């Protein structure tokens, strides 16, 4: 009878670009709720609307509501990486006792990267493991399908006493052939 | 709080005629607090099966009710209206009249 | 341009639980009761064209109001302690709440208000973002309501729902809600003496409950004993306005009526 | 209390055992509300209790599944006789009516073929690279969490006994250890980066704190190895100098 | 219908 569709799936956006994300009812809804959910957290309440065609804004956050009252949006205007999660829009119907949840979008935020560096360096076990670090956003890592080679995919960490930021990859099982399976930068350094 | 006396007015349905069959009507407003005890009378005896409005009230915050029977007016019979309420020392009753 | 309201009263009775009473009026009709001390408490019809309502919307209501019931017992003893008033008094906890609609169908304004013991307690202001509260009780809970944001809370029901369910009795109504009935009027005589009688206009049967009765002597407004508007018990009204004239002069004597079922205003005279 | 409880945080239940998820809601809130999360997915309905009244039990998927709550405070789902497809999160929320929805922080439940399956993670230090030092003066620990079972862990890390976020990211996601096995183990990473300085001096400790959520004091355990309950697993380093 | 929605004083 009802299905509340979220879209897209995911979205994956540059650090201080735009994201957007839908939310459909095929009901008419009474009003509409948005949620944030924190990597590894839970929906937390952002906004409720309302009234047909209405307009909230909310920090750096636009939400609307349709005229006929079966479509919302969310919009986030210079995306930083603090926004990363799932955005989870929900529906009330009068005379139902059921929030009605969409199926989500999460926000992927690639950080931007001032001066990519990009080399691969190896560190010993305190009692041995291949860092890919400084690249650009635009690089992907990829997975071998060795039977002990694991490669993990790229993470942003933000230095932030020193307002730096940097991706970086690891794999274990030489730190020069561990991520041949990936197309790297040709000036990668190899020390 | 401040306790107001209800006001009462006893009245029919529609014009009497004696012998048609009509409606007595005790209407009770303005009160407070809401406690409320009202009958409706034939020559000083209570009515026995007698209907009654669910409590509500007006813009100012005090209570009204409507208590109802059905009745055939005549000429020599009297019909009132009895209220008790915290604000009368003694029960009030107010006699019906047709002109009113 | 139309309304609905609910009125819900709670009453401690120390000694003997509260008592929870609802009633939901559209304009001037009632269509809906709850009370908490009947047989088995239930929602039940109080106007025709509810009647057709199902299962399921009776049952909802009924557990809202239970629910209600049971908050505004914990709001008593709340209010009993902000007082200082003992354990042994009766108390009063009333709230009307619902919305107004213009012509256009579209949202004119929201309600939501309560009172203690007969008197003002706290009220959301008509921008439907503040309250007013009475005194200095009221301030805590108003001061508890901010800091739950309580008025953003009631906006979903007060601007959306609340007008959907008054369209829908509207339509389901239409034949009694939309239209309105005219008072049966007359005039009648009553001697005081052979020198002095009390002319009387009657205006009876009529819905909406708003109605101008005025006297006129040769045409000069006579501002005339007027009663209070009273139901008939079938959920039309009356009432009257009366003048005390010298016998013989009550040809001198006009009563004007004017109410929205009329297409024009009428006037009356004792023949 | 404030905020809605619910216990426990993690569950690991053997397929064919029945499960009891506890949640208690906000003080006075006379709503609740039974929702299952899938990973990586968003809410379903389940069941709505007004006060001890369960309202509305259309989202229970079988007889299996059973919610009370009794004294119309704490609430109990209940699921009987676990299989695979019950693993998900189960979120609690409690409300006034539509008012004030909140939820719970959920209990994560992994339904397990055979709980010799369950191992807590080994934990290992990797020290800044030199040659990373002196190219970019900073330094990047490596913390690797390996070989766990199930997916229930927690890794944080702790310089000079002080929890630390400034510089860290976490995988969002482990890997599989053996891909093509539905009984896989599982890896993660952490990384935390520093100026060349902090990590030059041998004063600065540095630890990398897994918690791992595993078999309960209950649970029975016939293996010749430690029972995998619930622990913390560490790898430490200090600073070096030259 | 009456509110869905319950509070306290």
């Amino acid at each position: 009878g009802q299905q509340v569709m979220q879209i897209p799936q995911y979205q994956h956006v540059q650090e201080g670009e735009d994201f957007t994300t839908y939310c459909n009812s095929s009901t008419t809804l009474s009003n509409i709720q948005w949620y944030k959910q924190r990597p590894g957290g839970h929906p937390v309440f952002l906004i409720q609307l309302v009234k047909s065609g209405e307009v909230k804004k909310q920090k750096r956050l636009t939400f609307q509501f349709g005229e006929a009252k079966k479509n919302s949006s969310l919009h986030i205007t210079a995306t930083q990486t603090t926004d990363v999660g799932t955005y989870f829009c929900a529906g009330y119907t009068s005379g139902t006792y059921k929030y009605i949840f969409g199926t989500g979008t999460r926000l992927k935020v690639l950080a931007n990267i001032q001066n990519p560096d990009p080399a691969v360096y190896q560190l010993r076990d305190s009692k041995s493991v291949c860092l890919f670090t400084d690249f650009d956003s635009q690089t992907n890592v990829s997975q071998s399908k060795d039977s002990d080679v694991y490669i993990t995919d790229k993470c942003v960490l933000d230095m932030r006493s020193m307002d730096f930021k940097s991706n970086s990859a690891v794999a274990w099982s030489a730190c020069a052939n561990a991520f041949n399976n990936s197309i790297i930068p040709e000036d990668t350094f190899f020390p | 709080m401040i306790q107001r006396t209800p006001k009462i007015q006893v009245y029919s349905r529609h014009p009497a005629e004696n012998g048609k069959s009509n409606f007595l009507n005790c209407y009770v407003s303005g009160f407070h607090p809401s406690d409320i005890e009202v009958d409706l009378l034939k020559n000083g005896e209570r009515i026995e099966k007698v209907e009654h409005s669910d409590l509500s009230f007006s813009k100012d915050w005090s209570f009204y009710l409507l208590y109802y029977t059905e009745f055939t007016p005549t000429e020599k019979d009297e019909y009132a209206c009895r209220v008790n309420h915290v604000t009368l020392s003694q029960p009030k009753i107010v006699k019906w009249d047709r002109d009113m | 341009s139309h309304s609905m309201r609910y009125f819900y009263t709670s009453v401690s009775r120390p000694g003997r639980e509260p008592r929870f009473i609802s009633v939901g009026y559209v304009d001037d009709t009632q269509f809906v009761r709850f009370d908490s001390d009947a047989a088995s408490p239930r929602e039940e019809p109080r106007a025709p064209w509810i009647e057709q309502e199902g299962p399921e919307y009776w049952d909802r209501n009924t557990q809202i109001y239970k629910a209600q019931a049971q908050t505004d017992r914990e709001s008593l003893r709340n209010l009993r302690g902000y007082y200082n008033q003992s354990e042994a008094g009766s108390h009063t906890l009333q709230s009307m709440y619902g919305c107004d609609v213009g012509p256009d169908g579209r949202l004119l304004r929201g309600h939501d208000q309560y009172a203690y013991d007969g008197k003002d307690y706290i009220a959301l202001n008509e921008d439907l973002r503040s309250w007013t509260a009475a005194d200095t009780a009221a301030q805590i809970t108003q001061r508890k309501w901010e800091a739950a944001r309580e008025a953003e809370q009631r906006r979903a029901y007060l601007e959306g729902e609340c007008v959907e369910w008054l369209r829908r009795y509207l339509e389901n109504g239409k034949d009694k809600l939309e239209r309105a009935d005219p008072p049966k009027t007359h005039v009648t005589h009553h001697p005081i003496s052979d020198h002095e009688a009390t002319l009387r206009c009657w205006a009876l049967g009529f819905y909406p409950a708003e109605i101008t009765l005025t006297w006129q002597r040769d045409g000069e407004d006579q501002t005339t004993e007027l009663v209070e508007t009273r139901p008939a018990g079938d959920r039309t009204f009356q009432k009257w306005a009366a003048v005390v004239v010298p016998s013989g002069e009550e040809q001198r004597y006009t009563c004007h009526v004017q109410h929205e079922g009329l297409p024009k205003p009428l006037t009356l005279r004792w023949e | 209390g404030a905020g809605v409880s619910q216990s426990p945080r993690y569950k690991v239940a053997k397929r064919g055992q029945d499960v009891a998820l506890r949640c208690d809601p906000i003080s006075g809130h006379v709503s609740l509300f039974w929702y299952q999360q899938a990973l990586g997915q968003g809410p379903e309905f389940l069941t709505y209790f007004q006060n001890e009244a369960q309202l509305d039990k259309s989202g229970l998927p079988s007889d299996r599944f059973f919610a009370e709550r009794p004294e119309g405070s704490v609430s109990t789902l209940k699921i009987q006789r676990t299989q695979q497809e019950d693993s998900a999160v189960y979120l609690c929320a409690s409300s006034l009516g539509q008012g004030h929805f909140t939820f719970g922080s959920g209990t994560r439940l992994t339904v397990v073929e055979d709980l010799k399956n369950v191992f807590p993670p080994e934990v290992a230090v990797f020290e800044p690279s030199e040659a990373e030092i002196s190219h970019t003066q900073k330094a990047t620990l490596v913390c690797l969490a390996t070989g766990f079972y199930p997916d229930h862990v927690e890794l944080s890390w702790w310089v000079n006994g002080k929890e630390v976020h400034s510089g860290v990211c976490t995988d969002p996601q482990p890997l599989k250890e053996q891909p093509a096995l539905n009984d896989s183990r599982y890896a993660l990473s952490s990384r935390l980066r520093v100026s060349a300085t902090f990590w030059q001096n041998p004063r600065n400790h540095f630890r990398c704190q897994v918690q791992f959520y595993g078999l309960s004091e209950n649970d029975e355990w016939t293996q010749d190895r430690a029972k995998p309950v619930t622990q913390i697993v560490s790898a430490e380093a200090w600073g070096r100098a030259d | 219908s009456p509110r869905w929605y319950f509070y306290y004083l």
